[PDB]
Parts: structure tokens; sequence; C-alpha cells
């Protein structure tokens, strides 16, 4: 997912795993002890709210849209900061 | 007396370990590298001498000296194994001749072939041609089993220089048993 | 801007001819403001064909007095191709040279007791050119110098460039007398005796030039020969200066060549002698190889007297060019050589000198403002004299509290910007400002504050202002006074002079 | 192992300076020397250093030599007028490291237990911080290739102790200083913005052109693993990332109040006693 | 500030007591933690 | 014979090897050589600047080793440029960097090899950035009592070096000593990065990481700074609002003002950092 909007529900753990909602506890959190992700589990609503994630590879077409995630923190910060400097480009001398 | 700087080339290569030449090539060499560097010593007081490993990756061990102890030292336990590299082992002793403080030395070099080579003759004709560009001139003694009457290398020595150049000479092993003192006994008196 | 300014004065001289009563003051307006090759040519050949001698003698003076050289040499070139001696007279000034000689030996006035009062103090540092450069400056045109007999073992106490001053002098106390300047001097020719004093032999050059600087004759050839001969470096320093000096103005060609292969010599104290000299035999012409070859040899040499004599050099070729000389001043301002700026400093007075203009006034003080180097930044505000000399009122009151700045090198500089932009005038503001000058504790500051109070007070009797005798006792007080810096009282003795 | 490092301008300019001896006589290749290290602490720092004469061919791209000699009695000079001072390592001028550079850290590896080779660079273009520092490490592989040596790239950091300071900071004649809190972040600003965006940019041109030409590979020893550390954060809001919003909009509250406070303390007193020593001039002298 | 703050340490400074003067202008005078000097005139302030 | 205003031609490297052979010896007295080439009697120049090493008789003519000197001028052979020497330097790093009674002991001597050889003290202590510091010091020749002792012409860079008067027992050296002026050659190129490299103190280490540091902390525990500014804020305008009412009871200024005046528009400065780089938050997190 783009994400994040990082907090899951029960019923995606346990319609994908195919697992009872008793053993999704012991699911999760052993990954806790893997170390692929270090969330925490909202056990009102039995939601999982995970954090950060474990790179695994990714793909072609990915270096492009990389550039374009880029290039518009390019655009972002020089359209940005050039309008900053713009207005006390004068008072300085 | 005569400048120049003469740059020995001991041949490493795994050819070189066999004790054709009494009692062991090592120490043929050996004294080898005992009669250049006393002569060069009887020759010019200035003239540093080092010495470079041809076979395999080339590394001068001891920075160019007129003091020839750390040879010595680096005649032994020398371990001459590997492949017998012909091309470069004449380039990284050039290279250690443009390292010399004084311009006013002669760049001079001296090697032994002791092994067949793989070197193609378009690599030593440029290497020939290269050489007189530079004016560098290298005086080769072929010790070892090779070629019967080596060719590529006479040939190599033949247009490495001209006119005169006084010059490059070139001296093979006799096909027959001698003592490395009597090799290098031509040398010696004449180049 | 002179655009439309030139078209409109252009019709009111040819209305002045349509109009019954010739004027030629109107003419005389024009000739100095319009300023073209081939009008003069034209009212004169109008003159010649009016058969006008009485009346035409006083335009005629004008043209030689207020108008540039290449004007003179533009109406002697088409009027050329009795009266015709006339206009050689009148073109090269040799007769104002005669009676300008006569006025000052009969009209002379001076007072030796103050030039003794000098002469016994004796002191070794800075006075070498101090008591020579100011009975020069009194007694100029004189020939009848009297200084060696008088001052002897001052005059043997000289050393190094004191004997360079001492016969420099001998040129500009006989500033005019074109004939027999060169045979008087054979005395104190520059010998080249060889006990070496070479820069004395360098200084006799150096005399020639002084006299025969704006028109001249075969002396200006005498001098490149022997520029050309004897020794070297020692002769460029003052026969360079008198070769271009004499050529000034002139648009010489041979002394750009001759001068490259001279500039090649590769010697240092010889850097500010062509560069001044190179400078000045251009000026007007804005040329193009002569600044790109004076540019192109300032980054091998190791000198920085060549950087300055070629800084002034590229400043004096472009004199009066308003806007047509900011495009490379743009270049001098925005480097980054200090000394490249103070040559674009001087570039840019010589260019605005006479005009008000606030466009010079942008760079002109803003590098006079956030400048590190003192030294341009004092050039910067010297040229305040130099653009505004035409309304020296204003400069008293806009250089106020600039004068009280931190540094002494601002407050000397516009010290002399207010000396020098007011010399004209009899105005007491400026006299008021450089009172508390002279009572700085900077020794230089001082100076600069004498030598600018003299500049105010030229030709001003004690009626004028009151402090002429406050500040001439000032003066022989404080150099008769050895407690006070040696420096700071140059300018004492200067003033006097 | 080595961390940091602390590169003097001393050491920079004993390197640039050297390429003005070699430089005036030219021509190709760089500029190499023997680097004097000082180590207090796993953090490097570095005071002093001596260049060598060195020529490599090209041919034969992988020859290079030093003089021992220059190495063995100049150490022999500086530690005698110095006993601190210690060869660390060596350094070039790059500007990019040839891959025959590996082996003269392999030679003085008998002269210090680990050297670490510094680049640097004459004349100052791009991108930053000048020069660069790597560690002679060996890394191995996660591939399990036979044991090769990819020099590990150690921070560089620019600093001075005093007399170091005194020279420069006498030197620099150029601009304001700094000057704090007005000109100072905001130009930061620009430079760590702009200069992180070309960066970026061109560092991505060149993962896309090392797709394009230069296979093998470079993809993906690390290409799989760090493109995917650059997908780990997109990274937006729903949820909490908006309730950091008005938080921080909350933070911003306390200190433009102050703002507002110190503008009616200093109008209130700059205001009133300006008017009052005004009008107390003008009705005392008028 | 830094000309005083550059004049006054390669000095010091401290404040004498004059005892006696002299014809060839000096002026006695002690240096109170150690023993006497004998200075002469400065000149602003003379003898009398 | 015939003398003139002398300029001393200064290498940035040269400066560099002073101060860094001076620091490392502080407090103690350490002995150099100056290197370079002689143009002329008017202008000179130090290209390089090599350290001798201490020894036990302190510094003293005895002190200059013979065979150091000729390896280290084999060592500048197989250098690039290998010029000859001129002259001498010490460093003073304990004092006011004055002439000692060895120093002119060794100074006959360097007359005597060399016809300049111009001394050169320098000392870290004086000022820790703004000044040169360092000294200038030329031995008169003693034979010149029958002619006259002051020189020279063009007097320009000699006025000028005078200034300040260098005190008194420094200027006591002025009777048989003159000092030499010193200008900065560029060689801009190298200065203007040297002037970067030290800038990046207070700019940023590599112009990026030391504000992008300033984006790691970014009012992180910033605020707790701005806690105890805020602390600044009720202290120090606390007494600020007691100012105005004493201020009409004495009528009016004591002057005053306390100064007291300032400080947090620099916090605020800060909190254009705050406004700034968390507008920066808006790029960074969308793409
Ligand atoms: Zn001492």
């Amino acid at each position: 997912r783009p994400a994040n909007h990082r907090q899951l529900t029960f019923e995606e753990i346990a319609k994908s795993a195919k697992i009872t909602v008793n053993e999704v506890e012991l699911l999760v959190m052993k990954a806790l002890s893997v170390g692929l992700v270090k969330g925490s589990i909202d056990e009102v609503d039995k939601r999982v709210h995970m954090t950060w994630v474990q790179p695994r590879v990714l793909d072609l077409q990915q270096i492009k849209g990389m550039k374009d995630r880029l290039e518009f923190w390019c655009t972002d910060v020089k359209s940005m900061e050039m309008l900053v400097e713009h207005q006390a480009h004068d008072i300085l001398t | 007396m005569v400048l120049e700087s003469t740059m020995v080339c001991v041949d490493n290569s795994e050819y070189m370990r066999n004790g054709d030449f009494l009692p062991t090539r090592l120490q043929a060499q050996q004294d080898a590298v005992n009669i250049v560097c006393h002569s060069k010593t009887r020759s010019n007081p200035e003239n540093n001498v080092g010495l470079i490993t041809l076979a395999n990756d080339c590394e001068v061990l001891t920075t160019l000296t007129p003091d020839t102890g750390r040879i010595l030292s680096k005649l032994h336990t020398v371990q001459p194994k590997g492949k017998i590299t012909f091309c470069t082992g004449i380039r990284v002793a050039h290279l250690a001749l443009k390292h010399r403080q004084g311009k006013n030395h002669k760049m001079r070099i001296i090697a032994f072939v002791g092994s067949p080579v793989e070197d193609n003759e378009k690599d030593l004709v440029k290497l020939a041609k290269r050489l007189k560009k530079e004016k560098v001139n290298v005086d080769i003694i072929n010790f070892g089993e090779e070629e019967v009457n080596t060719e590529k290398l006479t040939a190599f020595v033949n247009t490495l220089n001209g006119k005169d150049g006084t010059g490059s000479h070139l001296v093979t092993v006799p096909p027959g048993p001698s003592l490395a003192d009597a090799l290098i006994s031509s040398p010696i008196l004449a180049g | 801007n002179k655009q439309f300014r030139n078209k409109v004065l252009r019709v009111l001289v040819k209305i002045y001819m349509n109009l019954e009563k010739p004027d030629f003051i109107n003419v005389c307006q024009c000739l100095i403001f319009l300023d073209d090759p081939q009008a003069v040519s034209d009212i004169l050949e109008k003159l010649v064909k009016e058969d006008n001698l009485l009346m035409a003698y006083q335009i005629c003076f004008d043209l030689y007095e207020s108008a540039s050289q290449q004007f003179l040499s533009s109406v002697i070139q088409n009027l050329r191709t009795d009266q015709t001696l006339k206009m050689i007279k009148i073109l090269s000034g040799e007769m104002a040279i005669e009676l300008h000689l006569q006025f000052l030996i009969r009209n002379n006035n001076t007072d030796l007791m103050i030039l003794k009062n000098t002469k016994d103090a004796v002191r070794n540092s800075v006075c070498h050119t101090a008591t020579v450069i100011a009975n020069s400056f009194m007694h100029c045109g004189t020939t009848s110098d009297q200084f060696l007999r008088d001052n002897l073992e001052w005059l043997a106490r000289a050393t190094n460039w004191a004997k360079f001053t001492a016969t420099a002098s001998l040129g500009v106390i006989h500033k005019g007398h074109e004939k027999e300047a060169l045979q008087l001097m054979a005395t104190y020719l520059p010998k080249d005796t060889s006990p070496g004093s070479a820069y004395q032999e360098g200084g006799g050059l150096y005399a020639l030039g002084l006299i025969h600087a704006n028109h001249g004759g075969d002396i200006i050839d005498y001098l490149l020969n022997q520029l050309k001969n004897a020794s070297n470096d020692i002769v460029r320093h003052g026969g360079s200066l008198g070769l271009g000096l004499a050529a000034m103005g002139t648009a010489r060609q041979d002394v750009y060549d001759l001068l490259k292969t001279n500039l090649y010599q590769d010697d240092a104290v010889t850097g500010e002698a062509a560069g001044l000299a190179l400078g000045l035999v251009m000026l007007g012409s804005k040329n193009a190889q002569a600044i790109e070859d004076m540019v192109g040899y300032a980054q091998e040499t190791q000198h920085e007297k060549i950087l300055r004599g070629l800084a002034v050099g590229i400043a004096l070729v472009m004199y009066g060019r308003m806007e047509e000389a900011d495009a490379l001043i743009e270049s001098l301002c925005r480097d980054k050589d200090p000394i490249l700026r103070r040559s674009g400093m001087y570039t840019v007075a010589m260019a605005y000198c006479g005009s008000g203009n606030n466009k010079a006034i942008r760079r002109l003080l803003h590098v006079a403002v956030s400048d590190v180097n003192d030294d341009v930044r004092r050039a910067a505000v010297e040229s305040l004299g130099f653009i505004l000399f035409r309304t020296p009122e204003q400069c008293p009151s806009v250089v106020s509290l600039l004068s009280e700045s931190y540094n002494p090198h601002v407050r000397y500089g516009a010290a002399m910007a207010l000396g020098i932009c007011c010399a004209g005038t009899g105005n007491k503001e400026a006299i008021n400002l450089l009172e508390p000058m002279t009572n700085d504790p900077v020794n230089y500051v001082r100076q600069g504050a004498l030598i600018a109070s003299a500049l105010i007070m030229i030709q001003q009797t004690e009626i004028t202002c009151p402090k002429v005798n406050q500040f001439r006792q000032l003066y022989s007080k404080v150099i008769n006074d050895k407690h006070d810096d040696v420096m700071a009282k140059f300018g004492a003795i200067l003033a006097q002079g | 192992a080595v961390q940091k490092v602390v590169v003097h301008p001393l050491v920079l300019l004993s390197v640039v300076d050297h390429f003005n001896r070699i430089g005036k006589v030219g021509n190709q290749k760089r500029v190499v020397g023997v680097l004097l290290g000082s180590w207090q602490k796993k953090v490097l720092d570095v005071s002093n250093s001596f260049a060598v004469p060195f020529d490599e061919d090209d041919k034969d791209d992988s020859v290079w030599f030093l003089d021992h000699d220059y190495l063995e009695n100049m150490y022999g000079m500086f530690k005698k007028v110095n006993a601190r001072e210690r060869i660390v390592g060596w350094y070039h001028t790059g500007p990019k490291l040839h891959k025959n550079d590996i082996a003269i850290n392999e030679l003085m590896k008998r002269y210090c237990p680990n050297s670490v080779l510094v680049i640097i660079d004459v004349k100052p273009k791009d991108l930053g911080l000048p020069t660069e520092a790597y560690i002679s490490v060996e890394e191995v592989h996660d591939d399990g290739t036979p044991t090769s040596k990819t020099f590990e790239h150690v921070t560089s950091e620019i600093g001075a102790e005093e007399a170091e300071e005194v020279g420069v900071e006498h030197l620099l004649r150029d601009i304001k200083d700094t000057t704090v809190g007005t000109l100072s972040q905001r130009i930061t600003n620009q430079v760590h913005g702009l200069k992180g965006l070309n960066s970026k940019l061109l560092d991505i041109r060149s993962y896309l052109e090392k797709v394009a030409t230069g296979k093998l590979p470079i993809n993906h020893q690390i290409i799989y693993q760090l493109q995917d550390v650059f997908n780990l954060l997109p990274d937006v809001s729903l949820q909490e990332f908006v309730k950091a919003f008005y938080l921080k909009t909350n933070d911003q509250m306390v200190v433009v109040y102050l703002a507002s406070l110190i503008r009616s303390v200093v109008a209130l007193h700059n205001l009133i006693n300006n008017k009052i020593a005004n009008r107390d001039a003008e009705k005392k002298e008028g | 500030l830094r000309e005083e703050l550059q004049l006054l340490q390669e000095q010091g400074s401290y404040v004498g007591e004059v005892v006696r003067a002299m014809d060839k202008k000096k002026v006695l005078v002690k240096v109170h933690p150690e023993g006497k000097f004998v200075v002469d005139v400065d000149k602003n302030i003379d003898i009398n | 014979a015939v003398d003139t205003a002398e300029q001393v031609y200064i290498s940035s490297l040269a400066l560099l090897k002073m101060l860094k052979h001076g620091r490392a010896g502080v407090p103690m007295e350490v002995m150099g050589l100056m290197l370079g080439e002689f143009v002329d009697d008017y202008t000179v120049r130090v290209i390089d600047v090599f350290a001798m090493p201490q020894s036990g008789t302190g510094v003293s003519v005895e002190a200059v080793d013979p065979v150091f000197q000729a390896k280290m001028l084999d060592m500048l052979k197989q250098t690039g440029r290998p010029e000859m020497v001129v002259g001498w330097y010490h460093s003073h790093p304990g004092f006011g960097c004055w002439l000692s009674g060895v120093d002119i002991n060794t100074q006959q001597s360097f007359e005597a090899l060399s016809e300049r050889a111009v001394a050169v003290v320098v000392d870290p202590i004086q000022s820790v950035k703004g000044k040169v510091v360092i000294d200038a010091f030329r031995l008169i020749n003693a034979n010149m009592m029958v002619l006259g002792h002051e020189p020279r012409q063009t007097t320009s860079n000699l006025g000028h070096l005078n200034k300040p008067s260098i005190q008194a027992l420094i200027h006591g050296l002025n009777r048989h000593y003159y000092s030499i002026t010193i200008n900065y050659r560029k060689n801009e190129l190298e200065q203007k990065m040297l002037l970067n490299l030290h800038k990046k103190s207070w700019m940023e280490g590599l112009t990026l990481q030391d504000y992008s540091e300033h984006c790691k902390h970014n009012e992180s525990v910033v605020k707790e700074m701005l806690e105890l500014a805020k602390n600044y804020n009720k202290a120090v305008e606390e007494e600020d609002k007691m100012t105005p009412e004493q201020l009409a009871i004495k009528n009016v200024g004591k002057q005053d003002p306390k100064r007291h005046l300032e400080e947090h528009v620099d916090v605020l400065m800060t909190s254009n950092i705050v406004q700034c780089l968390a507008a920066m938050l808006d790029t960074v997190v969308f793409k």
C-alpha cells in the first residue's frame, strides 16, 4: 500500500493468513521478535498497527517512479526555497 | 664515470626454481645479482639498483638505492612461483626509472628471461618503438630453458634500438651444462 | 545626457551665423561642448574665407586653450590642406609659453626665509622630496634657480630616490621655456658618470618630460633614443614617463609598440613607468588592443607596481566616456583584485569627470561601503573630487560624517576629496570641516588635511579667509617641531609649496 | 575501526601546494603523498603531512611506486621534531580513485596497522565539503566471494585547534561573520537543500545510467535493498501525521506568543524613552 | 581598547611615590613591592 | 649598500608551517628555518617553511643540524622545487615574541652566511582569530654607524609597518633591528577553498550536514533551550518591567540602557528556523 495508513485490522490478517483470531497474536508478535516490524497491536477492535518495515527486493519501473518521487522533492525545495530568499534577497546586499 | 641507473630484474617464473644451474637457479641468479651489483659498484658510485619481480604481480620491494644490501636480503626466500609475464616487466622498471630524483642518469634495465613467454610479436614491437621514443636501453641476459636460439627476444633486442645505438646486447644460455659464473663472465667483460 | 544636447546646440551656432551681429562666444561654447573634429575646421575655414584676423584671435586661442590636442590636430589637418604662420603659432602655443616665462621671472614673489627654515632642519627621513618639491612649486618657470647654491649640505644628504627628485625638481622649476631647457641643464644633465646614482639619470629625463608635456618636439625622440641606450631599467623610470607624458593626448602610435618590447624587459620599479606612459599616450583614444595587452601582461608579472601603473594606465585611457566605459567598469569592479578595483575607480572617475550623474555613485560608493580594503576605499572616496568638481558646494554636506569614520584612510581620501573639489572656490564650509582633520590623532590624515587646506586657500589671501596665516604659521610650526611625525609634517612644507 | 577523520586545512593545503609543485611541470595523473595522522581515540585527527614524488604508468595502469627512503628518514625527521606525529596512511587528489590505489595501502600496511587513504580535491567545484576518506578493510561479501577489498567511506570533517584557527580566521576577510540568526540559517537552507536536490538527482541519474549502461550490473548487490529502503517511508497521512500537524501548530503558539511579548517590551521601552529624550531636547533647545 | 589591551601586557603598570627629583631631570621613586628605582622625565608633567 | 623599502611575499603554506611548528612547542620556544628565494633588495619572498628539530642546547646557533640541512635539501632536490635557503625563524609562544640575546648571537652568523636572512617570530597567544600576529625582524648593520641609520625611500609600507609602534620593549629593539612588511599573495583559488574550509565551522560541516543536523535536532531538544530561553524571558523581563517605572522615579536615564535589549529576538530567529525547516516537512513527506 502507499499508506501509511500503517494501521491494519484483524480481518486483514486473519483472512490472508487463514488462521484463527487467537493465533494472530502469536503470528504478528513473533514477527516483532524476528525484527521485521516493531509495530504494536490494538486489541480493542483487534487492529494491528505496523511501524517501519523490512525492505525486501522491489522492482523494475521502480527506479523511474523513484525519480518521480525525487524530482518532485527537487522542484518542491527549489521553488519554495527560491521563494524564501526571493523576498530577502533585496535587504541583504 | 658513466652516468646511468641500472634496474636489475630477477626471474621469478615457476620455471626458474630448478637446479639445472648449479647448485640452483635461485643461488645462480643470486650470484648474477651479486656480479651485476658489484660491477655497477666498481663502475660508478652514483648508480642505484633496485629489483623487480616479473612473473605474476610486479612489485618492487626495494626502492632504488645504491646499496644492494636490501636487494641481497630479498634474493633469499623470494618464493619464485608463477607464470612469466614479459610486456609488463619492462614497463614496471620504466616507471621505477621515472621516479629518479636526478635526471642526469640514463635509463638502463637488465632483465633475465628463463621461461617461454606467451607475449605476441605485436606487443614486443610496440614496446620496441615505445622504447625508441623513450630512449631507454635494455640489456637482457636469457637464462633457463626457452625456445632454442630465442628469436622473438633476439628480434626484440634488434628492433629495440638502432643507429647505433650502442647499445642493447642479448646473451642467451648456450645449449650445454655450465656454471652461472661462466654465463655472466662474457657480459661483465664486454656488454 | 549628451544625446539631444549637442543636437540642440549645433543649430544655435547656425542661427548665430544667420544673425546680423556675429558672436564668437557661442561658437566657443559649442567648440568646447559639441567637440567634433570637422566643425572646428568648418568654422575656421569660414574665418579664412571671411578674411578674419583681429576678432578671430579670441576664438582661436579658446581653441588652443580649451580644446583637446586631437581637436588641434584635426583643425590643422583640414586647414593646411601671415595667417598660415599665425595658425602655427596659435596652435603650438609657443607665444603663450614665452609670455608666461616673462610673466614668471618679472612678477615672481617668493620668500626664501621659509625655505631656509626648512633647509637647516636636515631630517634624514622623507624630507628628500619635501623641500625640493615645495620650492619647485612656488618657483615654477623662473629658470633663475638659486636652490643648489643656497642649500648644499641638504642636497649632499641625498641618496637613492632623493637625487631622482632632486634633478626632477630641475624640470619642475624649468617648466615652460621649451627652447633652452635642454642645453641649460648641461651641468645638471642626467649623468651617467657611473658612480651609480642611476635613479639620478632616470630623474633627469623625468625632468625633461615634465617640461615637454602636452606639446613638444624632437626632444621626445631624444629621450626615446636614450631609452634604447644606456642602462635599464633606471632610464625607463623617468625616461619613459618623459616619453609618455610628452606624447600625452597626441595619440602616438610607435610609442605603443616600442613600449610593448620595453614592457617585456621584466622588472618591477619600471612597472609604473611604462604603465603611466602608455596610459598618457592613449588618453581619450578608448583603444582596444592597448587595454587588451595591458590586461594581458598583468597575469605573468609578479610585481604590484606594474599593476598600479597599468591600473592608472587603463584608467587614463578612458576620459569623459560616461556610460561608454561602464562595460569595462563592470568587469573591473566585479573582479576580486583590489588593485584592479582601484583601477576602475580612477577609470570611472575620469570617465564621469564633470558629470554629477548618480550612475557612477551607484558602484563607486558601493565599493566605498562594503569593501574590506581601505586603500581602494580611499581611492573610491577621492573620486568625489574628480566627478563632482563642477558642484563643489554639496560635497562638504554629503561627506560631512564621512570624515568622522574610524579608519584614517576614509578620513584621508575624503579630506583630499573636499580639498581638490572646492579648491577653485572660497567656500568656508570645507575649511570648517578640515579644522578637526588636522586635530586627528593619526598622522597622514593631518598631512592630507595640510595639503587639502592649502588647496582650498590657493591664491586666496588673508582677506579671503581668516585661516590663511593661521595655517601658514601652523605649517612652519609643525615642521620646525621635531616632536611631530615626519609623515604628517611632510604635508606642511608641501602645503607651503 | 576508523569512524570519522578530522582533516585540518593544513594537510589539505599541503597536498594542493604540491599540486602547484608538480603542476607547474604537469601533467597528468595525480598528487600522491604520505599522510601524517594523530590518533587520540576512535575519532581520527590529522595535523601535518608530506608529499613524495609519484608516477603511474597507464600501460600497465596497475603499476605504482613510492620512495621509501623519503618515507623513512623524513618520518625520522618529523617524528624527531614532533614525537606526537606519525603516518596513518597516504593520500591522493583523485578526483576518482582508479582500481590500482588498493595495493599502495597494502604495501604500507607494514608501517601502520590500518592505513586510511584520503582522496582530496585541489580545485573546489562540487558538491560540498571537499576531499574524501577511505579506510582499508576486508568486508568479503554476502556472496561469499574470495575476500576482496572495497574501501569503506569514512566521513570527513574540517576542524582546527588554536594556531591553525588564527591563520585562516584572519585570512578569510571575505564574508560577514557569522551573522548569527539572520542570514546564516537561511543560506544554509539554500545550500543544504539545493545541493541535496542535485546530489540525489545526479546520484539517481547514476542509478538509472548504471542499469542502462555498465551492467554488470550494478543490480543488485545493494540495489534491491537500498531502493526498498527508499520505499520504506513514502510517507504521508492519514492518520497520526495529521495529529502532528496541529500539534506543530500548537508548538508555534508559544514562540510566536513570546514574539508578541518582546514586541510589546521593545516598543514600550524604546518608543517611550526615545520620545522623552526627543521632546525634551527640542523643547529645551527651542 | 585592543590597542591599550595590546599596550598594557608587554609592560604592565604600577603606581610610584617620588621621594626626590634630580638635576639631570630624573626622579627618585620606589617600586613599592620591591626595591626603589630612579627614573627621568616624563615630559608632560615637569619637575616643579 | 643600496637600501629600499622591503616587502615579504609569503605563501599560505609558509604561514601554516609557521604557526603549526609554533603551536606544537607551546610553551617552549622552538627553532625553524625560512625557505624562499631572493629576487632583489626591495622585494623578497618566502615560498616554503620547514621546522628544525628541538635539541638539548635549547634555542642556539648550534641547534641547527648540518646533516639535517644536507639531507633536507637532498629531500628538497627529489621534491618538485629545490629552492635555496634564505633565513631563520623561531617561535615565542610564552611571551611577546621579542628577540633575545641568543637570537642576535645567531643573527651575526645568519648575516655572515646569507646576505639578508630575515628573522621572523610567531606566537599563537595574542589573537585567536582576527590578527596577523606573527612578527618581523631584520638586523641593521652596525658598520653603518658612519652613515645615517634612517632609510628607506617610498615610505608607504614603512610608515604603515611601524604602527601600532608595537609597545616599548619590542620597539626597544627598533634600535639595532627593524621590522619588515608582510603581504598575502594570491593564489586566490586555494585561498578561497581554504576560506570555505574554516567557514565549515560557522556555515556547516559539509555545507549540508551540520544544518541537516539542524534538521536532525530541529526543535527537538531544541525547545528545552527554548524553555531556558523562556526562563530568560521570565527572568530578564520581570526585571525589565521594573526598569521603566524606576526611570520615572530618577528622571530619567541613568545611562543605561541595561541591555536587556535584543536577546530573545535571536530566539525568534531560531523560530525562523522553526517555521522554515518545518515547512520543509511538506516537501519531505509528500513525494
Ligand atoms: Zn629564543
